[PDB]
């Protein structure tokens, strides 16, 4: 879960 | 009122559980018809509208943010966009994206 | 967090239609068992509550306002308080309270 | 419909 | 410009002169028409509007407040309302409200 | 310095002891002669002086609030405001106003 | 206060109205006596003061501006100063002085 | 929006280059329609107006300002305000006014 | 001054027409040498400078903004960068990117 | 709340009354098991503790500061600190050191 | 440091004395060769350069502003800007100007 | 503290150097075991974590931040981010990441 | 205006030249009188009194700071506070105490 | 950039281990030549400088403070100054100084 | 005179 | 104990 | 009606 | 037309 | 005196 | 070239 | 060298 | 008596 | 360990 | 010249  | 130039915003909380990340907004007394999400290759980008208030209604309060909601998130590549999962209720909207983690995945060392 | 002592307070819109009072509370992602609502001569007060996050959850973002929310509207005399009528549906709490009109009321007359 |  | 929903409050002065209480308020250039005086159990709520400038008026300064005009006092227990008077001169609203004391009143003592 | 028309507040903490309601000012170096507490139906109004320092006095520091003090408690129905309790000690007064709950209260039900 | 040398100031309206030009300053509760209008080459200065309470009253509110008011307005120099027309009314002073135009105006054209 | 009573400003550089007083904005994208520059004895007024949106029209950014745009300048008596030549290029307005140096000025001397 | 690290950011309107998508920066009096436009997989970035004023020219103001002005969008997967057209007059810069729809497009339900 | 590293501040008077300097701290409801006073070459310290309110207990109110407070004075070499006498009464903590003036002292001419 | 587009200010003081109006500006540690005072038809200019400290200079403080000062007055019609008098002591810059009044002027009077 | 959901930020120099682009992060005394570099398609996150101070530790002084920090950055597509070289030496994180220009790039041109 | 328990605070410039340390505060319209210039072990003190306006003096402006200035300065140990020099010209009140350093000082080395 | 006269600041940790004072910076990338600790009867003084970069070097991010660095510490009188233990390691300067109690200290006592 |  |  |  |  |  |  |  |  |  |  990778988010900016 | 928010409008699509300048959009109000609303809150987010973001967790990985498990397999899954997991975005909630809180938007409340909104109605579906409005409600669009839009994934590209790896951005998601929320918007909503909740209707201003009819011009002959006096109002007493009016606290309520009206207008364009928008919120736009940017994904890592592991989030497989194409399978979200979207759901509305008790005026809360939660996306379910499935993490799909590459193969053998990069490890950067540091050197002293 | 919002606390007894220093609630978090949700947003209001408030009007008259025709014979009755409106009130409206954004309050996404309430349990049911927190709303309290309580009524005194002329006085109601709301209060729930959104429970903090595991703190064993790693969050990734985490915007959304918890704790206790609270807000106290004074009422006008005309206000029948103890006919109240409440609900909540797509995350807004509505009530309902009836105008009761006094007979034959004040106008005050200004003098020049 | 009056209020503080 | 003030609403209803988020008037303009407008200066307030008050003090007891004997058995009067005295409140005046700046209200330049108001419409009697306008002038409203609500008064309930204990509370008195002054409400005004001055209107907005012609939209077909090009304005070189507009620096006046417009709009509706709000301002709610909650009185104590020993003032007569129901037998308040008020006048309207050189612009300034001044209401007079008689005090009438309870008999044997209270006065509460602090140990040590 | 802290006048009637725009007095300095002092800090306060409020709690419910059982059947007390329980309410603590910091109040220090405050001469009993000054504290006057007035209630009202349902108001408790604490108002102190401490008196400013003789204009003729060179001060070096003079950081402590100095004038008129006083805030305003608005009380639910259920406080037997007629029986409050005053002290004052270690620079702290101290209100306790007994609780007198009223028969089979209501319980305002929301729907869904 | 506003003193001479920090004046308050007060709101002002502007605009033409055909061939005249109109100011209107909110001056409430303004004794006729202090009200001074200078006229320079092309400047119009308004000076207004409004007592200080009497130190000696207890003021329980005190919110009204008071003392020295000053506004100084630099007019064009189509504007006939010396046909000024002042009155004071429902707390509003109203400025009317005549526009003169001069003879086959300068237009100033813009190359590209 | 920028409007006659409140303007929008626009940025301005301002030098002297031997016997001409030169003076540039910034007013990019405005109609020359709209230009409208004002010699009075001494003062330069220089307005523009750059049209509102389409209402019709769904902006995705809407940054720039827009409506009234005014700047005033107050030049010295050795200006020949009369002689001015203004120019729009590149969305830059340029005046260039002559200096008109008065005989024999006066240098006042500081006593110590 | 705006520099590489910090640069000075310019204001901006984007908006849909048709099957275009259209971005406009104010841009007034830049050398046409210094605007450059870099367009990555889907980034278009904006840099211009607007040179300094020579040190040794004494500027009565200086208030228009100078240096490296730049602005980063970031663009949709259904623009085609490839393709933009730019262009500089008035001061301002456009840009034209063609809008390219992808065959059969996702549309998000919402489940209840 | 206060702690060591981020310490609340407390109000204090200080000044010279004959042969002693006087400093008074605001310090109500304070524990002397708390007060310490420590005196250095030329430096006093003052450090209190207000306790925490018990987590278990709801307040309704806890406006005053609690947890560590600390004030540091640095004393002329005058200040006969080894002789300071403290004393607490009414939550004021009151320091009395005697002032030991030297022999002679220096007193600094200005030339022109 | 202040430079001649964006001077600094120098605090002044100002007020008529009989038949003469005083200017006095705080501008200590200038050399005279920077003074320079210009009079316009009716404006006063008063300007200063401070010089900034020797590059290669190492200072432990250096809070005094320094560079250009420069402060503009708009004087009324009624000075005799041509007779000004102006001296330079203690690092004040005081300015004389005798007041010229017009036979028989125009007093305004304000109808109600 | 800096936490996942809300990170403490570190200061960044980027720079290129001729075929290298090189970003420095200021993060002393932080422990190698907590350093993760974390790289995407073209998106490198920065994370660490410097531990908070012992709960039983009293502090004198505690300024230096503590928890997780992270910072991320959008690099352009010709970063070849795979062969992204990383070093932490003097409280220093340096990364190295290869330019890799892409063969004949687009120069967009402005059409007057 | 300043007081001595709130002094109005003077800008100060500080540097060391050669075997000098300087020490130089702008204090323009000061009465020598007033200057007082006191030394501590290792405390310089500057206190100086610029006397209010003439309450019956109508001041059009007052901007200069008046009543009590104050500045301290803890010297080290290296300052012959005794051997002080003090003038006062221009409106600066200049300080110059010799350094005078001790034999054969420490040099602290730092470990890798 | 900091300056001698107005320096960067570092954040400190502060705490006592037994029977060391230690203090903790954080000043990564500093060059050891530029590390100065000076110390004073029972003031220690950091001072650091880290160099500006290359003025012919377009840095694309520039966020890291430069240039100069100082802190400076007022100890109490049972620090050993002289006995200090300074270390630069991680881009941490860790100071050690011995604390030397001394014989039977005083305890001030506060009277009721 | 009693007012909040 | 109620109070606003 | 002109006015600064 | 789509943006960040 | 009269001053802007 | 004077302005104010 | 490019970056957001 | 003197403080700083 | 003391410090101010 | 040594000064805090
Ligand atoms: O440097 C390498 O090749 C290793 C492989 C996994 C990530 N780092
Ligand atoms: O003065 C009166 O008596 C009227 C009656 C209605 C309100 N005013
Ligand atoms: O305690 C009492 O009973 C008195 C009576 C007047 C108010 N206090
Ligand atoms: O609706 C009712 O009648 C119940 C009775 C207690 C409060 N609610
Ligand atoms: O340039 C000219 O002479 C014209 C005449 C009116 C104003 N402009
Ligand atoms: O005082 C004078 O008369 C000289 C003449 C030029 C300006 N000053
Ligand atoms: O869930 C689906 O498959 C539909 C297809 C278009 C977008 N949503
Ligand atoms: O200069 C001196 O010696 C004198 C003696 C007292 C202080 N000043
Ligand atoms: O109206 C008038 O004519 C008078 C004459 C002096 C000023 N006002
Ligand atoms: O328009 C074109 O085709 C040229 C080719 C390089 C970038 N611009
Ligand atoms: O450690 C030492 O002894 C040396 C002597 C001068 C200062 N440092
Ligand atoms: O008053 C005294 O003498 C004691 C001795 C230790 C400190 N206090
Ligand atoms: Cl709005
Ligand atoms: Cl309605
Ligand atoms: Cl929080
Ligand atoms: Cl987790
Ligand atoms: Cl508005
Ligand atoms: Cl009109
Ligand atoms: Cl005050
Ligand atoms: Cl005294
Ligand atoms: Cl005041
Ligand atoms: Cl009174
Ligand atoms: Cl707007
Ligand atoms: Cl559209
Ligand atoms: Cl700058
Ligand atoms: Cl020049
Ligand atoms: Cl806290
Ligand atoms: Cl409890
Ligand atoms: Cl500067
Ligand atoms: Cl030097
Ligand atoms: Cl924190
Ligand atoms: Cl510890
Ligand atoms: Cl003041
Ligand atoms: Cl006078
Ligand atoms: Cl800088
Ligand atoms: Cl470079
Ligand atoms: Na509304
Ligand atoms: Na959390
Ligand atoms: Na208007
Ligand atoms: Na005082
Ligand atoms: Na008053
Ligand atoms: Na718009
Ligand atoms: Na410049
Ligand atoms: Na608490
Ligand atoms: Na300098
Ligand atoms: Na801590
Ligand atoms: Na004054
Ligand atoms: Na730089």
């Amino acid at each position: 879960g990778r988010l900016l | 009122l928010g409008t699509s130039a300048r959009p109000a915003v609303m809150p987010m909380d973001a967790w990985r559980e498990g397999d899954k990340f997991v975005v909630e907004f809180d938007l409340p007394g909104i109605d579906a018809d409005s409600l669009d999400i839009d994934i590209e290759r790896n951005v998601v980008t929320v918007r909503a509208e909740r209707p201003a208030v009819d011009p002959n209604r006096e109002m007493l309060a009016s606290e309520r943010p009206r207008g364009v909601f928008s919120r736009q998130l940017v994904l890592g590549e592991n989030l497989d966009t194409a399978r979200i999962a979207a759901s509305y209720t008790e005026g809360v909207l939660k996306l379910q994206i499935p993490v799909a983690e590459k193969a053998k995945p990069r490890k950067i060392s540091i050197t002293r």
